[PDB]
DNA sequence: ATACTGTGGACCAGAACCCTGATAAATGCAACGCTCATAGCGGGCAGACG
């Protein structure tokens, strides 16, 4: 509801050349460093280390959720979004006439008059309605939830006393039906207008015809900008009716409302708009960008993405007996425990740190990935040799697949952590010394040697002299420590 | 369904889901399919089924019935399995759990019976009575419906009557005790019957889980034991030993009910073919009667020990 | 629909010694024990008297649904319902194979359509039967929700797959006609059960005579422990030929397939019956029992008494206010507490806190009008003049 | 009888409080198969999960539709409320209801 | 795309005053409809510096906006327009009051009056064309540009009536005939706002049935075209045979007036003509070859192929692009092409394409060879029977078309978009290459920002190179604290 | 109904006051169909638009309407008024109206 | 010690099949039609007086 008033901006095209509608969206000029700025993390520093360990098994759990780095793909779907979503408005002009008004002019003016040639081709929709078919555990829904969050919903006009609502998002569930996408497309335009049209368009006496009739009235209305349909996996087939016949509703879908409509699936749902995919047609339309998981090489060398990803999410880890470079050896075998699928190799790094907090000794090996990889991936175990297979089948077959209820057994891990008694000995080191800020010398030289000299030495200098700050402590620790 | 049941010790599925309807009052032949599974499409088939997975959700709430349990312990898939191969045999299975059918007698490229040959409903005179007095029912089991033998390994020979799978596709049927059990004078070949019976511990035995030897290794395996005690000449099939211990242990009788003949004569004979490289999948039977022909006193199992280690 | 796993007791009795259904049960229960947990009443609290008079107004409304108290015959009732509920059990074996055959000859039945069809003569059943009749208004519904309400409906075993169903009940259609008690016995199993049994059985049209068998194979397909008929006088009003075709098909079922039945009805239904099993009798409650006043009734009374909501009352309770409950009610269980909670009622919205004779008898004569012609004969207690109307004591 | 078990099935979906029956004149005599059947079933309709009903009828309906005591004590299950017109003299005293309504 | 009519007179004295005709775009000479339908892309002049995605997706779009007419087009577009405009004088609409008319021309003739009269004219039959050439040679784009010109839905207002002008059928892969009856509803069904598929598309009706269904409903509107593309789905598949595939051919006579346009490839040919009563209907108006251009006519070059590739050359969007083009790169495309039209415009994408992501830019023979022998491998056979140009030969392999390019390219922009960028303090820690290195910087972050911290820990190694990381600290301190 | 419902859109988004449906008798019955479902049509046709209607109709569209027009109950609607020719005597003498008019 | 002959492994090619689409015929099943019993009704017959 961030109903800002219209301030236009002027863009250089001549397409979007004074058009009310298009104007209100934010400039493209710089866009290509706003997409690359959807990158976020956490902030970690050496102080969290030295915490108790719920606090450091809370800070752990933490991290699925705000941590995300961009990839080569989301720029280009980044990129098409932002084409489909403006060039959706050249129809739809409002201070000119519509679309029939011209083609009604074009006729008139070829009949008789010296206008030679005049071509009906139109427009198709107004841009392609893409399908973003891909693997299930490869982020497509947090994608598009970020990089469609940055337009503004709705854009309250002034003059004009009509609602330019920007996006919108329809969202299926298990065991859904035909008639509810209908349904729930009504129901969700309340939550982002506030009114209450499914007191008056959504009663159940009506046909499946209807509900299209009156949504193309509302969505001509209102200036609409897409229409993201979201988890087709989860519908099924027989209860809806014939399965043949949803290829035929989704189109009269796209005929009929006008608007760029975007819909999102897996490999199972390909088969049923396979027969327009296989067509070159023009008309069929339904682009596809396929989603594939990281590949580890390239050109017989490792790919820079399956490097630059791993990096990065190894630099999260705030273990107490963590080297700094990471073994090559884990490097090669965590790839083929996930097959590169995004979703699991974050959560196997997740459940590593919890497993090695109490299973004891603080660092990472291949085995405790595989342990953990027989723990909790039971359920993608045949999805992920599926994968191996290579075989577009066995893929196909068992999509869909995901793991059950991770964040219950995250409380769990966290309760199991709560409770232990016996101690590290680097436990003891830091509680019996005065951790306060001194805490860092130690920490940063404890590997050279052993620290029984350390926690007297770090004392006498500090005691010595109680105001130095940590950059002249450095080299005075160090002198001592030599001697 | 709510009360799907049981299957007994050592039976199929076929007949458990023959008294899955019998238990309810369901006489219309299409309403059964139509529970049961839900689709009017689906076939009946003895020995090697397939669709299930659905008929281990019924039984899900019992722990212990699983997908690998029903196809390892109740149907005729362990004949097949340890000696085509040990990546088909890994295979099968996925192939079988899902709605797949005509992939599964294909893949297992030994079910081109053609025309049903001894696809008649067949059971035993004496067995029954244990079963009534034992249980109080009467049901298909898996000692009678050898894919070749006619014959149940611990006595007799079984009772053909005149009917067929083929006579309807989608229907489960039931033994019924009113319907007659009649006996009949028995007329046995006592070396089918003896086959019958070292054949039979194969059918269950835990090990056969996952060891199925290789081709080349058949190969290998093969040519050694016939270099053990002189069934090779050098580089040459000695073409007489074979045949006369075969001869002494088994009568020409019992091949032309085995439909197993023989040829001397002419060069092509299945004989030959077994100790020629291996490259096709080869039935139980040939390994068996080549078993019992070169050594007699060895058990199924550790024939295939033997045959496997080295 | 409370589905329960099965954990097996011990029983002391030979004839109960192998099997699981009659092993899942809750114990049976000495009458001295019996008696007690029958019992519930009230919370009450004195918090509650210094209170609005909206919020008592609800509380004391809140009296009858909330109020049972045994009387005499319901001991006898609950052992006689275990006893023929235990009974019916020990003919339906599953581990020594009695079910097997006891299920398999119900296939013949609907496959011939007569249900004298046997394949197995070993096969025996043990049931038993009985009819309920009492006065209307005599709350023998609640007692056979209140009796029949400590054993589970739905107990799940293991190692069988057997859900069985410990007791179902039924209410017979107006007309009577001899379809739709069978279409509300896949009604009612359909419901305690949350499965689809009616579109299966129900909607293909068969005859009445292969409806009849399913009924009888379907409730061996479980393993049911009773069926109860409430509401048996609309039997009456059938069609011909079918006032004595469910009064063999209910002796049928009990003989020969072996699935407990009791019948509960009005007196007015007798006649169907005589027009030709243990019978029990219920009548209204009186006071005169022999030369002295009983003793239940001044239980009761006190019991109900001590349930007042207002702020000024007499605790204490006068012979008077007893003789004229008796004399304006005659004793049947459903007046009593509808009187005196009106009573009460108007005392509180009136002003006068407290009840007495006068407002009882105005409250009666007030309220109460279509109910006293019938009660005129109970009060005269003239054997000609109360033998007309129905559902009076015969 | 199909009617009255699958009105259940909807009571219960929706949670259903009261449900007012009115007009109750029209069914004292007509062709609706016999006093008693219909009787039947106005007593019948207690299967009907809960909802209790409420009736409403002329005095006509009182004497011919409530002649039997199992009935009888279903109608009044909670006291029967009867109306009468307003009455002028209380008790020779003028009601003040009567002198409140006609001036207002 | 109800077009509201507005009538013009023709000079054709057969179109007098019939409707249908009067309401259509009116006549043009050939040149002039030859020359109206090419289009090229903006090509704004300073839109030369850009990010590396943007410049991608605008040559990822040249393939749909490039149209060039050639000699062929004329000819096409005049038997289109005599089939269009030839098969209405049969139906028009406007008709006077004939009853009064043909009574008395009948009472004139039974009185004795008169000798002869014609009472009724029936039609008899319909104009047919086939177009058939190699595959990739543009039959379907140069008829989607063609066709654009003719409004598709003509409503009248003084009639009840909609004009259905032209009307596209392809025939799926299986070939089957209920599969192309059926299309036939469900592409008419799209072009107005009807149901007609579950009207009369029933499963109850058989083949002949829905064949006869067909006349009503293309006489009930009024259509004046209907193209069925791709008839090389229906050589020897499962449609009951060639002999069946015939006579529903020759069936289709009795579908009223409606002149059907065939278009297939090469071998079709030999399939569909085989019997003397079939060919004739098949080249009922011309039978035009078509055949990709070559680079000499008669000892000389031709000319369209230099213009083709020279208005083609400037469309590149290149950082440094050589303008003038070289002769050896025109050979070159002449090598590797061969002449069909589709591959010569998908080489140069795919060169441009590699070009950017190699960094070379620009466009040279070699980065030409090397796309040609990494990408279009299925293609080699037809190129190499065009290169013999024995007539069997190349008709045995003019059916054989590139797979998965749409993923290929997709593929490609995903490894153009891959590439990233270096700052320099990050590509300071490309600068270690040492494991000791790295790990020193590890360590010693938090104290010393990196811009500093890098040198004295690089000189640190240049000058002692054997010695260890604890003993290395206090000459790196020793550095840093002055 | 796709008609009925685009309708009260249209309805709704234009400030609508009146609207006059004439000359009800001149719909043929034939393919119509049952009067039942033309007057179900004019009640669903009353409700959704949600503005008031009037409509106009000979007596024999009285016919069609009896059976929503002998109900009095609330929320039916369609009260009646009854065009008369003039009439003459009125309480036993000649009305003034009509003797008005003649001169006039 | 090399030409002659068996021979095992690798290899052409016709054939039973068998899968699928196009078309006619048997058929189960909601869709009215029918039957049965039940309650009020207007022309006809006995009646009856001036
Ligand atoms: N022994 C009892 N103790 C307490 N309350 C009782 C007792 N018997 C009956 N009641 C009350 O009386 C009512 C029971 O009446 P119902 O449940 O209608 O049974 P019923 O109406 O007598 O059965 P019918 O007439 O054969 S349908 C409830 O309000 C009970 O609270
Ligand atoms: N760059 C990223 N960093 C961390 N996690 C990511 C990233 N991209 C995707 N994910 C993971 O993807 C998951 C959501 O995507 P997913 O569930 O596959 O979509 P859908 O629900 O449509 O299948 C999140 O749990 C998130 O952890
Ligand atoms: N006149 C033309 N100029 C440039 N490119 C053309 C022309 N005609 C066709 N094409 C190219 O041919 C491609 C389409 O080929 P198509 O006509 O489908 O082949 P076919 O006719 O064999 O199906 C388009 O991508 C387009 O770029
Ligand atoms: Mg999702
Ligand atoms: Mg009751
Ligand atoms: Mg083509
Ligand atoms: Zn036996």
């Amino acid at each position: 509801a961030t109903r800002i008033q219209a301030v236009y901006r002027d863009t250089g095209v001549e397409a979007y050349r004074d058009n009310p509608f298009i104007e209100a969206l934010p400039p493209l000029q710089e866009s290509v460093n706003s997409a690359a700025s959807l990158k976020s993390s956490l902030q970690l520093t050496s102080s969290d280390l030295q915490k108790s360990r719920v606090i450091r098994a809370h800070t752990i759990c933490r991290i699925p959720d705000d941590y995300f780095q961009p990839l080569g793909t989301h720029l280009l779907l980044s990129e098409r979004i932002s084409v489909m979503i403006r060039g959706g408005y050249v129809g739809r002009n409002p201070k000119t006439g519509d679309l029939q008004k011209h083609l009604q002019n074009g006729y008139e003016r070829v009949q008789t008059g010296e206008l030679e040639t005049f071509r009906f081709e139109e427009a198709r929709s107004t841009a392609q309605s893409l399908l973003l078919i891909g693997c299930s555990g490869s982020g497509k829904t947090t994608s598009l939830h970020r990089i469609l969050a940055t337009y503004p919903q709705v854009i309250y006009h002034r003059e004009l006393n009509v609602e330019q609502v920007v996006y919108l998002k329809i969202d299926c569930s298990h065991n859904g039906s035909l008639k509810e996408i209908c349904l729930n497309f009504f129901r969700a335009l309340d939550r982002a207008l506030g009114s209450n049209y499914e007191r008056r368009y959504g009663l159940k006496r009506h046909g499946i015809e209807t509900m299209l009739a009156l949504m193309s009235q509302i969505a001509n209305a209102h200036a609409l900008g897409l229409l993201v349909i979201d988890e087709i996996q989860h519908l099924s087939r027989s209860r809806s009716g014939g399965s043949q016949e949803m290829l035929n509703f989704f189109v009269t879908m796209v005929n009929i409302i006008g608007v760029p409509v975007m819909l999102i699936g897996t490999p199972k749902a390909r088969e049923i708009f396979e027969a327009d995919l296989r067509s070159a047609r023009r008309g069929a339309g339904f682009g596809a960008i396929f989603w594939d998981p990281i590949q580890q090489t390239q050109r017989g060398k490792p790919n820079q993405e399956w490097i630059a990803f791993t990096d990065n999410l190894w630099q999260l880890q705030l273990l107490q007996r963590k080297d700094a470079l990471l073994s090559d050896e884990v490097r090669d075998v965590w790839y083929e425990l996930s097959q590169g699928v995004m979703d699991i190799v974050v959560k196997l790094f997740v459940l590593a740190q919890l497993r090695a907090l109490a299973l004891g000794n603080e660092r990472i090996t291949a085995g405790l990935l595989r342990q953990v990889y027989q723990d909790e991936l039971k359920p993608v175990h045949p999805m992920l040799e599926a994968l191996r297979s290579g075989i577009p089948e066995r893929i196909a077959r068992y999509s869909d697949l995901v793991v059950p209820e991770i964040d219950k057994r995250l409380i769990q891990l966290q309760l199991d952590i709560a409770a232990i008694q016996e101690q590290t000995p680097e436990e003891k080191a830091l509680q019996e010394l005065d951790t306060e800020d001194q805490r860092h010398l130690y920490l940063m030289l404890k590997e050279d040697y052993d620290s029984s000299l350390l926690i007297p030495t770090i004392k006498k200098a500090f005691s010595q002299n109680p105001t130095m700050t940590r950059q002249k402590l450095l080299p005075l620790v160090l002198q001592w420590l030599m001697e | 369904m709510r009360n799907f049941p049981v299957p007994y010790s050592n039976e199929l599925i076929y007949s458990t889901i023959a008294r899955a309807g019998v238990y309810q009052g369901i006489v219309s032949p299409k309403q059964l399919l139509d529970e049961v599974y839900g689709n009017r499409k689906v076939v009946a088939t003895l020995g090697l089924p397939s669709h299930l997975g659905v008929i281990a959700r019924h039984l899900h709430q019992t722990g212990r019935y699983a997908v690998q349990q029903l196809i390892y312990e109740h149907t005729l898939f362990p004949l097949y399995a340890p000696f085509v191969g040990k990546e088909r045999r890994d295979e099968a299975i996925r192939l079988m759990e899902y709605q797949a059918q005509g992939a599964v007698h294909l893949m297992l490229g030994v079910a081109a019976s053609r025309v049903k040959s001894d696809n008649r409903f067949r059971y035993c005179p004496d067995c029954v009575a244990l079963q009534l007095n034992r249980y109080g029912e009467a049901f298909w089991q898996r000692d009678w419906y050898l894919p070749a033998l006619p014959y149940c390994p611990k006595h007799g020979a079984l009772v053909f009557f005149d009917r067929a799978v083929d006579d309807h596709r989608h229907q489960f049927w039931a033994l019924g005790h009113t319907e007659l059990l009649s006996d009949y004078p028995k007329d046995s070949l006592s070396q089918l019957t003896a086959l019958a019976a070292y054949i039979a511990p194969l059918l269950d035995a835990p090990r056969a889980q996952e060891l199925s030897p290789s081709l080349e290794q058949w190969t290998l395996f093969y040519q050694r034991l016939a270099q053990d005690l002189g069934l090779t000449k050098s580089k040459h099939i000695r073409h007489d030993l074979v045949a006369e211990r075969v001869r002494q242990t088994f009568s020409d009788e019992a091949l032309e009910k085995l439909d197993l003949k023989l040829a001397e004569n002419k060069d092509t004979c299945w004989l030959k073919s077994i100790f020629r490289k291996h490259r096709k999948a080869f039935s139980y039977l040939q390994h068996s009667i080549v078993w019992q022909a070169l050594l007699p006193k060895l058990t199924v199992i550790e024939a295939l020990q033997q045959a496997s280690a080295l």
